[PDB]
């Protein structure tokens, strides 16, 4: 779930003779890699979203002030998906947490709706308009990770991401970064921008020591995948309960170039 | 690479195969064997951790071989038991990914035959 629905749940319609505007708070506290979503308006409701492109960009503040793009503001953001419900707006929007090692933070949305009421007077207070809104204020709250990804950079050897790292000057034999895994373990690897995954979909599937290409869904359910094609970047979660052990391997490629092999040891862990 | 210890051997014996690896190209790696006889592909049979601490099987010899290691000698060792004719093929000592990179596997050797009688 992980949804703040303004449309369906934290309905934002106004009530008749409402005169007061409501806020109501939707907060979310997702866990790394997991996926949050937003639903505001619908082909029948007319509420907007604030800012227009959340999640892509956000606000800092509670109080809708301080406008921030989320690639700089939330370092690793990347994955994005968005639908419109009406035509030429776009009423559901979700995103994925990336791995963070800076301290929690908040990061803002908001579902408005809007109309003007006119304010009946009398006995020398006359009539007046009034704008009301209904808001709701999406609070994301980017959890902080106390280790580093179990994981190979292949870009840098000095990471800030993954637990291990490969210089320009040593990926220029194969290279074979393995990890050891266990239930419920983040896991993940980068390979350099112009190299080739196989499988195309690592984590969906696999190479396993046989070389052929495997769905993991019936031996080893990684959940909460991404798998970023734009920057070659790749995470998943072991499953919470590992029956026995498996190998299984990535292969980042470039023609003329050693080829990175990432490698995941899962052992049996509850 | 030292590939050895093949042989001819009866239905339900025992062969013990060593692998002599006279360098430090391999200890970053795991360490399998692998099996090719004429008109099949060639298969993983075992594979063992550098460390030892892990080790996986191909599942038609879970139960009846046993990979291991001694990495002061830096030799990987294959004791076979109940062998089965179906066993009979050449066995290969490589790096646990050889079959994962293909063609780019530039280690494969000659291997050792190993024929089980019925
Ligand atoms: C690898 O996958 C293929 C096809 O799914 C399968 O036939 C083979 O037994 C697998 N090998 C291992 C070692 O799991
Ligand atoms: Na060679």
């Amino acid at each position: 779930n992980l949804t703040c629905d303004f449309n369906d749940v934290y309905k934002l319609e106004f009530h008749p003779n409402q005169q007061t505007s409501v806020t109501k708070l939707c907060n979310l506290t997702p866990n790394v890699l997991e996926k949050v979503t937003i639903k505001c308006g619908s082909d029948k409701l007319n509420y907007n979203l604030y800012p227009p492109t959340c999640f892509e960009e956000v606000y800092a503040s509670r109080n809708m002030m301080h406008l921030k793009k989320i690639k700089e503001f939330v370092i690793g953001s990347s994955m994005f998906m968005r639908r419109s419900l009406t035509p030429n707006k776009i009423n559901e929007v979700s995103f994925r947490i990336p791995p963070n090692m800076m301290p929690e933070k908040p990061i803002y949305c908001f579902c408005e709706n809007k109309k003007t009421i006119t304010i009946n007077g009398s006995n020398g207070n006359p009539s007046s308009k009034k704008d009301i809104i209904n808001r709701g204020i999406v609070e994301i709250i980017i959890p902080s990770l106390n280790e580093k990804v179990k994981g190979c950079d292949f870009t840098t050897s000095e990471s800030t991401i993954f637990s291990k790292g490969y210089s320009i000057n040593e990926i220029s034999q194969d290279i074979v970064c393995t990890v050891k895994a266990h239930a419920n373990d983040l896991i993940g690897f980068k390979c350099p921008s112009n190299y080739s995954v196989e499988p195309h979909d690592c984590f969906v599937s696999a190479f396993n020591l046989s070389g052929k290409n495997e769905n993991l869904e019936n031996k080893l359910k990684l959940t909460n995948i991404i798998m970023d094609h734009y920057n070659n970047t790749f995470y998943s979660r072991l499953p919470s309960l590992i029956s026995d052990n498996w190998k299984f391997f990535c292969v980042c490629s470039k023609d003329n170039e050693k080829k990175l092999v990432f490698t995941v040891e899962a052992s049996i862990s509850s | 690479l030292q590939e050895s210890g093949g042989g001819l051997v009866q239905a339900g014996g025992s062969l013990r195969l060593s692998c002599a690896a006279s360098g430090r190209t391999f200890s970053s790696y795991g360490m399998g064997w692998f099996r090719q006889a004429p008109g099949t592909e060639r298969e993983f049979v075992a594979a063992i951790s550098w460390s030892g601490d892990s080790t996986y099987y191909a599942d038609s010899v879970k139960g009846r071989f046993t990979i291991s290691i001694d990495k002061a000698k830096n030799t990987v060792y294959l004791q076979m038991n109940s062998l089965k004719p179906e066993d009979t093929a050449v066995y290969y000592c490589a790096a646990d990914h050889a079959l994962v990179v293909g063609g780019t596997y530039n280690y494969w050797g000659q291997g050792t035959q190993v024929t089980v009688s019925s």
